[PDB]
């Protein structure tokens, strides 16, 4: 890559940069860089990782859904849909990009828990986005693969992490959000949304002093969720 | 309206 | 160019998309083609071309300074420097890319009072975005080619133009800001800025029906600037 | 604080 040359704590050090400056294609850059260095990532680098191709990622769907909105409204020339195709074509690129390095670099049978889950719930994440666009046969091999690394990082979070830990909520939180958005299994995303909640609230008291706000925030927004599917 | 999925902080 | 094949009304089309989805780069280039399709544009597509490369440039421009800061204060390793650098290269590339298209495409000795203060205007415009990041003998070239661009667009727009038109008083406002931040010349933004503040009010009954509103927003804008710098 | 230029609008 372009990245080649470069130092990996410059790599590092030029991520932050890109974060503070808000130039998050940048931001994925480096890190990208970084991860190929084939040193496994802290804590610190796995957010920034996932601060900027998510960032990446957003704005891409974000845009994607203004697209395919105008799209199906001019349903009821060819120049949305070649738009819309695009712009799905690059957030397919990015997608691929980020499953790429999780396979090849990231997701090990060793290591923390937190990683070995953080990185199956990136997998799930990155897969749902893909899911979000696809269509014919090659959508149910997309969701099957979303559902298999969210339930194994959810088996692994649950046998190993507290019940308020961050990326075991997060990694709650968005397997929810793929049941409700993506399975068509409302039912499933309450009884997740609603046990994570609940078994955070009677563990409370596992909340980490470097973490709490965090895990509070998610708690919230699995409330939020449950606010809004009943 | 969009469900909410875990956002980005730090 | 790759926008070569595509019809020059797809590409207005398709640059209208853009905006909405806010993707400002696509924007750009679809309005790039469409100047290099070589016939005049309409105030219409002359205010898409502005806001596509406004936002391209005001993002690179928002990102250097922070990375500027950062450097500033890190001189009271090489990476700061050289990833402001990379950014001042990019920007100093889109300059480049909108000042190639006014020379070799708008700028004529013909047509609309409008459309040749708008086109000297833009120039004025990223020559001065070129001078924020310059050093050395390019710079002194560069603050020449912004005075000169911006005088002979103020010399039309007052011979040709109502003081409330919006052209001739963004060109002003701009114009001041380019003797205040760029020219060191505080004397002569005040000056100007009151000048075209009362002169908009003297005429007050020029505004147009279909831009009173722009008029008015640069009026509040220049009594901004007074206010700032007085 | 920086001078306010012309913005973007439409
Ligand atoms: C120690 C460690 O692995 N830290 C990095 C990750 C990166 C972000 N995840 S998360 O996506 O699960 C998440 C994001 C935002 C919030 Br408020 C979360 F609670 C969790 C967790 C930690
Ligand atoms: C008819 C015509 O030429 N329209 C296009 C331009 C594009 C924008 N300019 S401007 O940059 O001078 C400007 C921008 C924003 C506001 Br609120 C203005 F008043 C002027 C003017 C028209
Ligand atoms: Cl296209
Ligand atoms: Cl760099
Ligand atoms: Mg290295
Ligand atoms: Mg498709
Ligand atoms: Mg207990
Ligand atoms: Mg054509
Ligand atoms: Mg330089
Ligand atoms: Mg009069």
């Amino acid at each position: 890559g372009a990245m080649g040359s470069m130092e990996r704590a410059s790599l590092i050090q030029k991520a932050k940069l890109a974060e503070q400056a808000e130039r998050y294609e940048d931001m994925a850059a480096f890190m990208k860089g970084a991860v190929e260095k084939g040193e496994e990532l802290s804590c610190e680098e796995r957010n920034l990782l996932s601060v900027a191709y998510k960032n990446v990622v957003g704005g891409q769907r974000a845009a994607w859904r203004v697209l395919s909105s105008i799209e199906q409204k001019s349903n009821e020339g060819p120049e949305v849909r070649e738009y819309r195709e695009k712009v799905e074509t690059e957030l397919q690129g990015v997608c691929d990009t980020v499953l790429g390095l999780l396979d090849s670099h990231l997701i090990k049978e060793a290591g923390d828990a937190e990683s070995r889950v953080f990185y199956l719930k990136m997998k799930g994440d990155y897969y749902r986005y893909l899911a979000e666009v696809a269509t014919g046969d090659d959508k149910k091999r997309i969701i099957d693969s979303a559902r298999s690394a969210y339930q194994e990082a959810m088996d692994i979070s649950k046998k190993e992490m507290p019940p308020t830990n961050p990326i075991r909520l997060g990694l709650a939180l968005n397997f929810s959000v793929f049941h409700y958005e993506i399975a068509n299994s409302p039912e499933e995303a309450i009884s997740l949304a609603k046990t994570t909640f609940d078994e955070a609230m009677a563990d409370l008291h596992t909340l980490s002093e470097d973490s709490y706000k965090d895990s509070t925030l998610i708690m919230q927004l699995l409330r939020d969720n449950l606010t809004l599917w009943t | 309206q969009r469900s909410t999925s875990t956002p980005n902080v730090h």
